[PDB]
Order: structure tokens, then C-alpha cells, then sequence
């Protein structure tokens, strides 16, 4: 139809004297707002000019691809009367729509509404590409050495020339990839999602493709709502077509989004000071830890410790020293053991929650994988590589081969893996953080016998874990009386997990807290003591193993206060998780350095 | 946008380019609206739609609007859906002359120049060549004087290739197009005008022809060489170690 | 705007897979079995309008079961060559589509057997009324389609070729190989069991 | 115009100084007397010496780069000629090497923007496929004409052969005893593997190079490049790459054995006066260890540890190690394992591993075939990476025996041998 005049002009002043509360024209921002970044796109929300007037969307449906024409070209007119040149920069410009609320599952698509407005749901899954395509074109003619002009390229078809100016003549044709200009195509597929699929019915799926500079705003295990047009695909070789003569079919999306990036500021830098500083935010830290389970404090303090990770140095450039810290927790299944570890994975910045065989994302270790998109080799590390500055958590560390136990061996032994495969040498940085679990035999810890006799586990790892702890069965009433009630009502002072991951960010990158020699040769004092008192009623020794961790534990408390530098009344309780932490790992022979070594509390 | 006014501002190759590139967007619009409109490459969709658009507002101009098989088949669709001497006594159009003076790349004004003296005196022709091509050479000498004598080969080269361009080997005919065509054309004033502009009077300038023919010896008749060439030759030897 | 569709239930006879034979063809017929697979919701061909190579002359008409390749009749008969033509997408009506695979029943196999499976077909509005791994009674036409995987096999090969007797002087002979399987199609189903 | 740049150009060659020292000029009578017919080049030194040529090489770097090739070429003709009326052809282009820090950009972040311009990059190195050439001057002859022709290609490593010189079609015959022709290899690349979304695998890139710029990495040597965002052949698509221009790479990334043995001399006054002063061994048991205390008795084997010892080669083969072995043993703490990780730090060309091989780390030549053709390649070994060198390990006490095997007879040999079902090995250990 012909109407374009009276439904360009129409549009125009809707988009220019628009106004809906407080006479607000609210596309004047968006519009210079595009101008101020040099943005190629622009939004406009249907809900309101739908109110206006309805017979727009109407001509809209009966052709939204033809529909886009004005309205293109009018956001350029405007775009260039508030900011001149932008024409000369930006070829052209797209645009976005937004609250519609017609609702169509994946399978609900039928014929009688295609060609027109769709808005679906599900989830993006195996993205792929970002690669160009024309949408300018110009030659190198064989029997001229010149060139074409511009030409625009349509939605639906290739280009192919055989005239010339000069004359008539059929030459051969070649693009000159060397001076074109592109843009964004991208494909990928979109799948329902599982949480609504009725019983007995399976998931249908479609394939989407993603245009206008917009691609890489998704990733995988994303919910999404795109909103655009739908029509068939007339790709060729179709006459070679069996049964009856049906075409698959294809969306073109407009709008994108992921309902359906964390940084400080400097008022939250400021709070984060101003309660790191007042009174020993420790115990509202291991309050507000992990209130997954009501369990016990003696863990949620250790890994805590770990958390935050330390500070690492090297004298001039040799005998470095290990800033990250590392756990090992080990005890009978009955209680939560696989929880908060995976809490951790939800709150902290760059974790992983890797595993065994067996519903893991990677075998945690690095190997020339294969890749489904035409044959590409990668080299893929396990969580460890991934969390180099941060930390990598795993459960049933028991359930591993020699290879994949040798593996974290190396990690926690040099910081660096190593590969001899496939044409290939390399190392990288495994400074990780370590933590673990596993099972011990038999399900009770068999209290009457030291760890390594208990569990089947090897030592030279093992010495690693600055922290081993364990607990047993919990028979009082009063554990009864806790957990039944808590769990019951799971079905019937802490701060924010956001402002504790926001704080682990803000601590990371700032505070390196130093530590003063004023008062440190009781290190050595009290290292001696301990030393000789341990042969006097024990079997096993203390090493200067638990003096560096000791240490590494005073710097991470260091961290964790924000303070400075080191305070004297905190290698206390570093000296006090150390301690207590030995003496459940020994036998009921130890129950004489429960008395004797109670002074260094 | 950028390809719609690329192919609307290429008609010259107030109300006019406004309500032209309105007309254009609207036409285009109307054709691919409907299902009927199809098979239509978009390479060459703005040619007959300007020529449309030329015809509606208020003026049209039959000339250079057209400027070919389906162009015709197009517009019916459209408005029912809605050597070189001896030769004698040789004919020439604008376009034609035109090309001939564009192969040098002068500009506009000249070619029309020529234009309008070969539509005024080309009743009494035995060949055209031989006017236009004197024409088109002294406008080159003229235009050309800067770079002619900042290097003397260009003389060479231009020569050469108005010969080739007229198929022939022998040259002093051509000096002869090139004087015949200049005593002929000596006295007119837009000549004149095309004289003071260019400077070359002769090839050489005003304020030093005047002192050399006046009976001078102050004339400056350069064998020396000017101090900036000395300046900037010196620096080819400054690097002499090399 | 006007597209119909029919159906016949509550036929009184029933036959099993392995009770279709040859002379059963364009016949309606009864049929239960069991669903292992469906498909893809594919709007298919139902109207499709074309052009001619040499104008805008448009022909809504359409070639629907099969042999949807060609229409001949121009409205302007002058051209050098009408036999081919162009295509269109617009104007056209589509209609749904639905492909589902069907399967033996246990309660009613033989002995030393397979559960005998081929290939049924849906269209129009009774579409959604399929269902994976169930039992149900279809009720249509014996509809057959084109294949080539019959090759290979015993016997002579029935083969399609134009004639050229009676006129003359007008792979050059065009061939055609023909080889069928038996599908089915679907006016109405409900589940049973 | 393009000789007003081509001047401008010219000009930073020999009009441009700092420290008071001609550096370009020197270095292409260097490289001549090299036979290199290249150079290297900073584009930050091109900044502040002239504005007409960054802005406009930035966006058109194809057109503008031949223009400075050819350039090169004629300052070597002039310099060629003069050098030889100094003391005592055929010179092709020069290749053009050039490199930068202003930035790095990743993978990720790009865009089907600044397409064709140069950007800057990192990443890690996996593919050396194959010596693939391309020509530069080749002659042809028409098979029924016989006659005869000559073509060059420049950059491109646009045009094809001419169409027609009755011959008909397809008239011309390549010539190969008189053509010429370079060589280049398709490269790859894939992002930092700690900078990656948790969930996804990498997305690598292809690239391509010319006569001396190939043959410089091996992969694994993290390297950072500069090159064009070019393209070649869904709806109508082309295909994404990098064509190089500069490329820059760490001095010497994991260990090579192939590694410097020329010193500098100004090294070696403070050598010898080292060697002749009486206190080196003590010098030498006080510092490998400055973080340590005690044993000083194990660290005064270190030393004769690392020097070797007496090579010594008989007429029958026999040959007697030239280095010595040594185990410790003890207890946790004392550090047993701290000199142990601080070695490698210490020995030019040394690996580290643990027991029973380390993570996808053959503790001996664990050899295997090749993903293309399926055929026979020796892979590595933890005791042939190091072949001249120490060797580092902790746990020994939890060996599998066949890796023991091994590694027990290069105790005492240091020569492995493999003799599976087709290749026959004997492969120097030497640590
Ligand atoms: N104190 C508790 N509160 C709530 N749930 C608990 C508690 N202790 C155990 N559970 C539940 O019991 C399960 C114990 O599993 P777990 O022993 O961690 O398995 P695995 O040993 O294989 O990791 C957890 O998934 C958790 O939901
Ligand atoms: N003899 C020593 N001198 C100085 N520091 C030591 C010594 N022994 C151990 N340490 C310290 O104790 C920690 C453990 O070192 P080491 O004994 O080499 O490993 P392990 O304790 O596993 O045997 C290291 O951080 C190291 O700094
Ligand atoms: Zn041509
Ligand atoms: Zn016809
Ligand atoms: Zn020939």
C-alpha cells in the first residue's frame, strides 16, 4: 500500500511530541543517549503506541519485514538532526522492541501465525560464531580493473552482476574482500525449557539467529525471550524433495535478553572499610557464612581461612611462600557434606564445581580435546586451571585413578601442571585453592586409629592440607533436637552473600597487609615448646609445615579484618585452629595434650 | 539511506532532491509491499523509480534520466501494477566530444566551452576531429603549464597519447590541428578569460614576457637556479656517507 | 478462506500391520499399533501461487499430492518457452504437519518376531492428538510414497518411461525408476489402552 | 597524492635519530651484509616523527604497506650500488617486521567492526602444519604460439592468468626450472585458558605468514601478535582470519636444548676473577640456599652435583656417566623439598615432576601415533625433555614398576630404549 505518507508522518510524530507523564519525551534520552556511546540500535516499547493506535501493529503483522522500512529510515532522520555526521560514521541504523504480551511456547508455533509478530521462550544453548557477512559490495572486474558502487544486500539471497558500465559483457566477478564492509551474523539454537514439559511430552527445539551487533550477549544454561518475526528457508537443492513438499522454518529475533558484571563502588568500598575496621567482623562473617545448615562453626571458620587466600612472596625471586590456603574435610555421610561446598561455588568469583567420572563438568585434568564444531582442537584444563587466582572445589576425592590423583599432586606441589602429548609442551599456573571431601571406610571414622591408618589415603598429599578436620556421629539429644526441628521447618546480624562475594573482590586486589618482627620470636618459643612436648606423650611430630600455615592463616585473618598489617591477638587464633585442628587427628592417646598444650590458648 | 541518496545525488552525474528522495523511498516502498513485485534485483531498482519520481512532482526532463532491455519491461510492469582526419564530412554529438575531452580528466566548464563552439561553427566542416582535438589540446597546454614545466617530459607523453587516441602515426598533422585552431580561436573573450586565468600567454608569465620583448636586459631568463632548489638539493648529499 | 477436513471412526474391523495387503490401496481401513517417535510441526504445501519467467502473471492454482514440481497454462500464451516457471511464497495457504513413527503391540505379535514398524503421517487440525509410547487405533487411507531403498533386491524392477511410437523424429529416453513402500495416513486416531 | 607519502615515508628511514645514533640506516647495512632483505621496525618511534602516515596506515594498511616495501627496495639499490664502488642483479621486495605495546585486545571482545585495520592480541600457539608455498615469479608459454610471457604476485601469498594471448582458452603452460616461489604456514591460536567463561570450551583463529617471518614459534611459547582483520571464502557468509604483520615472542620460553652457547665477553673478567678467587665454594654453600638453614654438608653436593664431572669416551663405546646421582631421605620439614622445587629455578635447561608421571607427563617416552596419516612420532619423556640436565623428583617411593624400570637403568646408563611392534628407539637420557 501507498499509505506510507500518512503512516510515515503519523510515526514521526509519534516518536517526536510523544508524551506520557509529566510531558515526558522519553525517546529525546534514548536518542541522544545513542549519539553520546555511538550505539546502532535503539528501543521503542510497543505497549504505548499499541494504546495510541492498534491498526500500526495491524500493518505490522500483515508485513513486519516490510514494516521495518519507515521506521529505519526515521531513526536515522532523527538520529542525524540532533547529531550531524553521525551518517557519515554509521551506515545504518537497527532497532528493538519490547513488551509484548502475546505468549507462544516452542511447539505452539502454528501457520496461521507466521509472517507476523512472535514472541517465544526458552534457553540458548551451543552458541556458535560471531561471523561476518556483506551488507556492502563491490568488485574487481578481469576485463576492466575497476569496481562496482554500493549496493545493499537484501535478507534472502546472494549478488551476482553481468553487466558492466563500460559495456555489456559477462566478465568474471570477484568481491573484493579487501574493501567491502560487514556486520553481525550469528547462529544459534534455543531449546524449551525442561521445567514446564507436561507429562510424558518431550522438548521441541528451533534454531534462531542473532543479527544487529548484538551477538555474545548470551551464554549458555541462560533463560531468554525473543522477540521477532517467523518465515520458511528457500535454501536451494529443494526439488529433490520426497514425501510431500514441506519447508523447515527459521526466526529472525529483534529483542534479546537473559532474565527470562560485579564491580565496587565508591560507597560500598567505603562501608566495606567502615565495618572491616569496627570490631572484629569475624564472628557475623562465620554467622553469615553458609546458612545452609545449622552444622557447626569449627569447619565454617576453616574454610573461612580459605576463602580470602593469603599473601605470596618470594625472597628476590626464589623460596617462595604459598599465599592461597587449602582444607580437607573428611567424616561419615549421614551429615552435610556436599552443600556447602557447592554454596561456595554459587557465592565466590571464578569457582568451579568439578568432579570425578560421573556428572562433572571436566575430568580435572587438561587434555587435546576434540571439539563438535568442525573438527577444533583445544587445549581444556581442569577446575584447577580455571581458578589459577581463585579456588576449585571437589567431592569424593577418593574416587580417583593414578593420573587424576597424581594430577592435584602437581597442583598443590608446584603450582604448575605439565603436558608431554600430541606435539605439544607446556605449563601453566595452578596456584589455586583446594578444597575436598571423601568417605572413610567403614562410614564411622573409627575413632580408636590415627587418619592415615583409618582412611586408606596417601601421606605426601595429605601433608599439603593445612587443615584436616573430621567429625563423627553426633548422638545427644540436643543434635536432635537441633537438626529435626531445623529440617522440619525447611518445609514448614548475618550480611548479604552479595556483599560478602562483592568484599572477597574488593579484598583480593587492594590489601596486602604486612606483619612487623616486634614480638615474633615467641614463634620460635613457642614452636620449640611444642616440638619437644609432642615426643613427650605422642607418636607423630609437628613440623614447621604447620608454622608456615600457621602464618599463612595470620595474613588471611590479616585480609579478612582489612587491618594493615598483622595484630598481635590474632595469631592466637590462628595458633588455636592449628592447635585444635591436631588434636582430633590423633589417638585417644592425645587425650593428655588436650591438658598439656591448653596454655597457648 | 547512504545507497538511496548515493543513487538519487548520482542524477547530476531546492525542492527537487527532498521531494525526490521521497518519492523514491515511498515507490520503493509501494512496489515490495505487495506480493506481486518480485524477481527484482535490487542492482539496478533506483533508475526508473528517479525517472517516475522525476515525472510526478512538477517538472520532467526527458534527457539523462534514462541514462537497458528490462528498463523498458520495468516500466511498463510498474505503471500497470500501480585515421580520423582523412575521413570526411563525420558527425559528432555532446557526449561524444565530451568523452573525448574526459579522457584527460578537465573539467566541465571547458568541454562545455567546446561544446558550444563546435554547435555554432560546425556548419561549414570538412572534420570535426581536427577542431575539436586543436580545441582540446590547447586547453591542455594551457591548464597544464604548472606541471608541464616543473617536467618537461610530460610534453612527450601527452602528444603520444593524443596520437594513439586518434590512430595514427604521423604527427605533424596534429601540430598543424593544434595551430590552425589557435590562430582561429585567438580573439574571443572567454578565451581571453581562460588566458588570464591559466597564466601561460605563450608559456610564459605576464610580469616577465612584458620586460623580456620590451627591450630589457634585466629580463630573467632563468639558467641560474632558484635558492629553494639548491636548499633541498643540498640534502641528497648530506647523506652522501651511505 | 475455506479449507476442510473429514474424518470415519468407529470402524467395525480391525487389521494389524501384517494384515495389509496389496488390495487395500486408496481403501480406508483400521488400524492400532504403538508410538516410539514423533516429529517436527512443519506447515506444509497446500496452495502455492507461481509466476511466469517472462511477466507478473500470477496462477494461484496448485498440484497437491504429488508431482508438485510444474504447471503449464499461461494467461498470455505468447512466450518461446512455457513448459517451466517461476515460484512464490506469499500467495499461498499452508496447512500443519506432523510425522510420527508407529509400532507393534506386544499383546498381538508371533513367534520368532520383531515388532514390525513403518511410518504414518498426520495433517490439519488433528494434529496434537499423537503421543509417544502408547498404544492407539489410527483410522485412514493407504497412502504410499516414493523410496530407493529397496534396491538391491530380487526380481525384476518396474521402470517408467514416456513412449515414442506413433510419433517420431521429436538419458534422453527421461527414465523414471518407481519403487514403493506402503505408509500410512491418519484422518482420525484416539488411544487406546 | 601517493609520492608525497611515499617521501614522508622515506625520510623516517634515514633523516631519524635518537640517543644521538642513526639506528634504521646501520641496521639495513647490517641486514645487507646478513642477506636477510628484511629489517625490524617500531611503530611507536613513527608517531612522533611524522603524523601523515600513522592515521592513514591505520585504516589502510594493504594500500599503504607495498608502497613502503617498494621504498625499502629502492633505499637498498641506492646502498647496494654505493657499497659496492665502496669495496669488492636481482634483489627482490623486502619483507616488512614490525611490532608495538600499545595494547592488547582479546578474542572475545572483538566484532565484525575494524575489519581489514590493525589490532592488537595474545594468546597461546598449538598448529605447525606444513611448509606451504606460493609463487612470486613465475614464466609462461603458450603451447601454440609459443609464446612467451612473465607474471609476479607481491602481497597476496586479485588476478589470474590472462584469458587469451587460433589458441582458444586456456593457452598457457606453467614453467617451474625458471620460477620462483616462498613459503608460508597456516597458524593458529586460542585465548588464555584462565581467562575464559567457566562453561564453554576456546575459540581459536587462523593466520598465515611469508618468507622470513615462519618457522619462529613452537607451540606453547605464549605469544602476542599484531596483524589485519582479513577475510576469504548460513545465507552468504565468509569466512574470518588474521593475516600477520608483526609478531613478537617471549626470548625463550620453556626450556630449549637448543639453547645459547656464545657468551658475551664483558661477562667474562667477572668469570674468572670468580674462578680465581680461593672463597668460591664458599661463596657458592652459602648462597644456593640463602632462605635455609643448616645442612650445610647436603648443600655442599649440590655444587659438585650440577658442575658434572669427567666425561670420558673409550674406543669400545663404554662410555662412564659424566654425572653423579644422589638421593635424599628423611622426614616432613627439613627441607627435602624446598631445595628440590628451588633447583629448577637455578638450572638453565632442567624439568620437575613427581611420581608415577605427572598430570598427562610420561615419567619416560611414552610414544603413541599421529592424528593425521596415523603413523609413528616419538612424543617426549620427563627424561628426554631434559636431556642435558638435571632432573628433579619427589615420592619416589610410589612407582609403578615399569616406570621404574626405565628410569633405574638411566641411573646408570642414561639410555632409554623402546623397541615396540614398529619403531626401534635409542634415545639419549644424559641427566
Ligand atoms: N545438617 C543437615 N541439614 C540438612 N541436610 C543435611 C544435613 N546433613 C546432611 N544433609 C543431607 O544429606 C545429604 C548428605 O549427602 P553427602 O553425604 O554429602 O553425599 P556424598 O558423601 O556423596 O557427598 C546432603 O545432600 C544433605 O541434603
Ligand atoms: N630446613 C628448613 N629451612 C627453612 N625452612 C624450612 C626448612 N624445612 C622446611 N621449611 C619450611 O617448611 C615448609 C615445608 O618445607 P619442606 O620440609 O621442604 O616440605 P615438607 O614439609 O613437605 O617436607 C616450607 O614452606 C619451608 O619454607
Ligand atoms: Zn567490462
Ligand atoms: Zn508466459
Ligand atoms: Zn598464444
Amino acid at each position: 500500500p501507498n499509505v506510507s505518507r500518512t503512516i510515515a508522518r503519523e510515526l514521526k510524530s509519534f516518536l517526536l511530541e510523544y508524551t506520557d507523564e509529566t510531558g515526558r519525551s522519553v525517546y529525546g534520552a534514548r536518542i541522544r543517549t545513542l549519539g553520546e556511546m555511538n550505539s546502532e540500535s535503539l528501543e521503542v516499547n510497543y505497549r504505548h503506541l499499541a494504546e495510541s493506535k492498534a491498526i500500526l501493529a495491524l500493518f505490522l503483522a500483515k508485513c513486519p519485514e516490510e514494516m521495518l522500512k519507515i521506521f529505519d529510515l526515521v531513526a536515522m532522520e532523527a538520529t542525524e538532526l540532533h547529531y550531524p555526521d553521525y551518517a557519515r560514521i554509521h551506515s545504518e541504523i537497527h532497532v528493538r522492541i519490547s513488551d509484548f504480551p502475546t505468549i507462544y511456547s516452542l511447539r505452539e508455533l502454528r501457520e496461521s501465525n507466521l509472517s507476523s509478530l512472535v514472541r517465544v521462550t526458552g534457553v540458548v544453548t551451543r552458541r556458535t560464531g560471531v561471523f561476518p557477512q556483506l551488507k556492502y559490495v563491490k568488485f574487481n572486474c578481469l576485463k576492466c580493473g575497476s569496481i562496482l558502487g554500493p549496493f545493499f544486500q537484501d535478507s534472502n539471497e546472494e549478488i551476482r552482476i553481468s553487466f558492466c558500465t563500460n559495456c555489456k559483457s559477462k566478465g568474471p566477478f570477484r568481491v573484493n574482500g579487501e574493501k567491502t564492509v560487514y556486520r553481525n551474523y550469528q547462529r544459534v539454537t534455543l531449546q524449551e525449557a525442561p521445567g514446564t514439559v507436561p507429562p510424558g511430552r518431550l522438548p521441541r527445539h528451533r534454531e534462531v539467529i542473532l543479527l544487529a551487533d548484538l551477538v555474545d550477549v548470551s551464554k549458555p544454561g541462560e533463560e531468554v525471550e525473543v522477540t521477532g518475526i517467523y518465515k520458511n528457508n528457500y535454501d536451494g537443492n529443494l526439488n529433490a524433495k520426497n514425501g510431500f513438499p514441506v519447508f523447515a522454518t527459521i526466526i529472525e529475533a529483534n529483542s534479546i535478553k537473559r532474565r527470562e558484571v560485579f564491580s565496587w563502588t565508591e560507597e560500598e568500598e567505603r562501608e566495606f572499610r567502615k565495618i572491616s575496621r569496627d570490631r572484629g567482623i569475624i564472628d557475623k562473617i562465620i554467622s553469615s557464612m553458609a546458612p545452609s545448615i545449622y552444622g557447626h562453626r569449627d569447619i565454617k571458620t576453616a574454610v573461612a581461612c580459605s576463602l580470602f587466600g593469603g599473601v605470596p612472596k618470594n625472597v628476590n625471586g626464589k623460596h617462595s611462600i604459598r599465599g592461597d590456603i587449602n582444607v580437607l574435610l573428611l567424616g561419615d555421610p549421614g551429615t552435610a557434606k556436599s552443600q556447602i561446598l557447592k554454596y561456595v561455588e554459587k557465592t565466590a568469583h571464578r569457582a568451579v564445581f568439578a568432579t570425578g567420572q560421573g556428572a562433572s563438568a571436566v575430568g580435572l585434568t587438561a587434555s587435546v580435546r576434540k571439539d563438535p564444531i568442525t573438527k577444533e582442537w583445544t587445549l581444556e584444563g581442569g577446575a584447577l586451571v580455571l581458578a589459577d587466582k581463585g579456588v576449585c572445589l571437589i567431592d569424593e576425592f577418593d574416587k580417583m585413578n593414578d593420573q587424576d590423583r597424581t594430577s592435584i599432586h602437581e597442583a598443590m606441589e608446584q603450582q604448575s601442571i605439565s603436558i608431554s602429548k600430541a606435539g605439544i609442551v607446556t605449563t601453566l599456573q595452578a596456584r589455586c585453592s583446594i578444597i575436598a571431601a571423601a568417605n572413610p571406610n567403614g562410614g564411622r571414622y573409627n575413632s580408636t586409629l590415627p587418619l592415615a591408618q583409618n582412611v586408606s589415603l596417601t601421606e605426601p598429599i595429605l601433608s599439603r592440607f593445612d587443615i584436616l578436620c573430621v567429625v563423627r556421629d553426633l548422638v545427644d539429644e540436643e543434635a536432635d533436637e537441633r537438626l529435626a526441628t531445623f529440617v522440619v521447618d525447611s518445609h514448614v546480624s548475618p550480611i548479604p552473600q552479595e556483599l560478602l562475594m562483592k568484599y572477597i573482590h574488593y579484598a583480593r586486589t587492594k590489601i596486602y597487609p604486612k606483619l612487623h618482627q616486634m614480638d615474633m620470636d615467641k614463634v620460635s618459643r613457642v614452636y620449640a615448646d611444642l616440638r619437644r612436648e609432642s615426643i613427650s606423650t605422642g607418636s607423630f611430630p609437628i613440623t614447621v609445615r604447620h608454622l608456615e600455615s600457621i602464618l599463612r592463616i595470620a595474613e588471611s585473618f590479616a585480609k579478612m579484618r582489612l587491618s594493615e598489617f598483622v595484630s598481635s591477638y590474632d595469631l592466637d587464633r590462628a595458633i588455636k585452629v592449628v592447635v585444635d585442628s591436631f588434636v582430633d587427628a590423633q589417638k585417644v592417646s592425645v587425650r593428655r595434650q588436650l591438658r598439656r598444650s591448653f596454655a597457648i590458648y | 539511506q547512504h545507497c538511496v541518496a548515493e543513487v538519487l545525488r548520482l542524477d547530476p552525474q531546492s525542492g527537487y532532491l527532498k521531494k525526490l528522495t521521497n518519492a523514491t523511498s515511498i515507490l520503493y516502498n509501494t512496489s515490495l509491499n505487495k506480493v506481486m513485485l518480485k524477481q527484482d534485483e535490487e542492482v539496478a531498482r533506483c533508475h526508473i523509480c528517479a525517472y517516475i519520481a522525476s515525472q510526478k512532482m512538477n517538472e520532467k526532463h526527458m534527457p539523462d534520466l534514462c541514462y537497458p532491455k528490462k528498463a523498458k519491461h520495468l516500466m511498463n510492469l510498474f505503471r500497470q501494477s500501480l585515421s580520423l582526419l582523412v575521413k570526411k564530412y563525420c558527425k559528432m554529438t555532446t557526449e561524444e566530444i565530451i568523452r573525448l575531452c574526459n579522457d584527460f580528466e578537465l573539467p566541465r566548464e571547458v568541454a562545455y566551452k567546446i561544446v558550444d563552439e563546435y554547435n555554432i561553427n560546425a556548419s561549414r566542416l570538412v572534420c570535426p576531429w581536427q577542431l575539436v582535438c586543436g580545441l582540446v589540446l590547447n586547453c591542455t597546454f594551457i591548464v597544464f603549464n604548472e606541471r608541464r614545466r616543473k617536467d618537461p617530459r610530460i610534453d612527450h607523453f601527452i602528444v603520444s597519447k593524443m596520437c594513439s587516441l586518434m590512430l595514427t602515426s604521423k604527427v605533424d598533422d596534429v601540430i598543424e590541428c593544434v595551430k590552425l585552431v589557435k590562430e582561429l580561436i585567438i580573439g574571443e573573450k572567454w578565451f581571453r578569460d581562460l588566458q588570464i586565468r591559466y597564466d601561460d600567454f605563450d608559456g610564459i608569465r605576464y610580469d616577465e614576457i612584458i620586460f623580456r620583448k620590451l627591450g630589457s636586459m634585466l629580463q630573467t631568463t632563468n639558467i641560474l637556479v632558484t635558492d629553494d632548489q639548491y636548499n633541498i638539493w643540498k640534502k641528497r648529499i648530506e647523506m652522501d656517507l651511505a | 478462506e475455506r479449507v476442510f477436513q473429514i474424518s470415519f471412526f468407529n470402524l467395525p474391523t480391525v487389521h494389524r500391520i501384517r494384515d495389509i495387503r496389496s488390495e487395500k490401496i486408496g481403501s480406508l481401513l483400521s488400524i492400532s499399533g504403538t508410538v516410539t517417535r514423533t516429529s517436527e510441526v512443519r506447515p506444509e504445501l497446500y496452495k502455492a501461487s507461481f509466476t511466469c519467467d517472462m511477466c507478473r502473471a500470477i496462477v494461484d492454482n496448485v498440484e497437491q499430492s504429488f508431482k508438485y514440481t510444474e504447471p503449464t497454462f499461461c494467461p498470455n500464451p505468447s512466450c518461446e518457452n512455457r513448459a517451466f516457471w517461476t515460484l512464490n511464497v506469499t500467495r499461498s495457504r499452508f496447512l500443519d504437519w506432523q510425522k510420527v513413527r508407529i509400532q507393534e503391540n506386544a499383546n498381538e505379535i508371533p513367534t520368532g518376531s520383531m515388532p514390525r514398524t513403518l511410518d504414518v503421517i498426520l495433517r490439519g487440525d488433528s494434529v496434537e492428538r499423537a503421543k509417544p509410547g502408547d498404544r492407539c487405533k489410527f483410522t485412514g487411507v493407504e497412502i504410499v510414497v516414493p523410496d530407493v531403498t529397496q534396491l538391491g533386491l530380487p526380481g525384476v524392477k518396474p521402470s517408467s518411461t514416456l513412449d515414442t511410437r506413433g510419433i517420431s523424429k521429436t538419458r534422453s529416453l527421461g527414465v523414471r525408476d518407481l519403487t514403493y513402500k506402503i505408509s500410512f495416513l491418519a484422518c482420525h486416531v484416539i488411544s487406546i489402552g | 597524492d601517493n609520492t608525497e607519502i611515499i617521501k614522508s615515508f622515506k625520510n623516517f628511514i634515514l633523516e631519524f635519530r635518537l640517543d644521538s645514533q642513526f639506528i634504521y640506516r646501520d641496521q639495513l647495512r647490517n641486514n645487507i651484509l646478513v642477506k636477510n632483505y628484511s629489517l625490524t621496525v617500531n611503530m611507536e618511534h613513527l608517531i612522533g616523527y611524522n603524523e601523515d602516515i600513522y592515521k592513514k596506515l591505520s585504516d589502510e594498511p594493504s594500500d599503504i604497506i607495498p608502497l613502503f616495501e617498494t621504498a625499502i627496495t629502492q633505499v637498498a639499490k641506492r646502498i647496494s650500488i654505493l657499497s659496492r664502488a665502496q669495496s669488492a642483479n636481482s634483489l627482490p621486495t623486502f619483507q616488512l617486521i614490525l611490532n608495538s605495546n600499545a595494547n592488547q585486545i582479546p578474542l572475545r571482545d572483538l566484532d565484525s567492526e575494524h575489519v581489514s585495520k590493525i589490532v592488537r592480541l595474545s594468546g597461546i600457539i598449538i598448529s605447525t602444519s606444513v611448509l606451504s608455498s606460493r609463487a612470486t615469479y613465475l614464466s609462461i608459454m603458450c603451447r601454440n604460439c609459443r609464446h612467451t610471457t612473465s607474471i609476479t604476485i607481491n602481497n597476496f601469498n586479485t588476478v589470474s592468468l590472462p584469458r587469451s594471448c587460433n589458441c582458444g582458452p586456456d593457452p598457457y603452460i606453467i614453467i617451474h626450472e625458471s620460477s620462483k616461489f616462498i613459503d608460508q604456514q597456516f597458524l593458529k591460536l586460542q585465548e588464555i585458558p584462565e581467562l575464559v567463561p567457566v562453561g564453554e570450551m576456546p575459540r581459536n583463529l587462523t593466520m598465515t605468514c611469508d618468507r622470513y617471518l615462519t618457522n619462529k614459534v613452537i607451540p606453547g611459547t605464549r605469544v602476542t601478535i599484531v596483524g589485519i582483520y582479513s577475510i576469504y571464502n548460513g545465507v552468504a557468509i565468509r569466512t574470518p582470519y588474521i593475516k600477520i604483520l608483526g609478531i613478537q615472542s617471549d626470548v625463550e620460553t620453556s626450556s630449549i636444548w637448543n639453547s645459547v652457547t656464545m657468551f658475551t665477553e664483558e661477562e667474562e673478567e667477572e668469570f674468572l676473577q670468580l674462578s680465581r678467587n680461593p672463597k668460591l665454594y664458599e661463596i657458592l654453600t652459602n648462597s644456593i640456599a640463602p632462605s635455609i638453614f643448616g645442612n650445610e654438608d647436603i648443600k655442599k653436593a649440590i655444587v659438585c652435583l650440577l658442575m658434572g664431572g669427567s666425561k670420558k669416551i673409550l674406543p669400545d663405546g663404554m662410555r662412564l656417566r659424566g654425572d653423579i646421582n644422589v638421593l635424599l631421605l628423611g622426614d616432613p620439614g627439613t627441607a627435602k623439598s624446598q631445595l628440590l622445587k628451588f633447583v629448577e629455578k637455578v638450572s638453565p635447561i632442567a624439568v620437575y615432576t613427581s611420581g608415577k608421571g605427572s598430570s598427562a607427563a610420561g615419567l619416560t617416552a611414552s610414544v603413541q601415533r599421529d592424528p593425521m596419516t596415523r603413523e609413528f612420532y616419538l612424543e617426549g619423556g620427563a627424561m628426554v625433555l631434559a636431556d642435558g640436565g638435571v632432573v628433579c623428583i619427589d615420592e619416589f617411593d610410589k612407582m609403578r614398576d615399569e616406570d621404574r624400570v626405565a628410569i633405574h637403568e638411566a641411573m646408570e646408563q642414561q639410555t632409554i630404549s623402546i623397541a615396540k611392534a614398529g619403531i626401534t628407539t635409542v634415545l639419549n637420557s644424559r641427566t
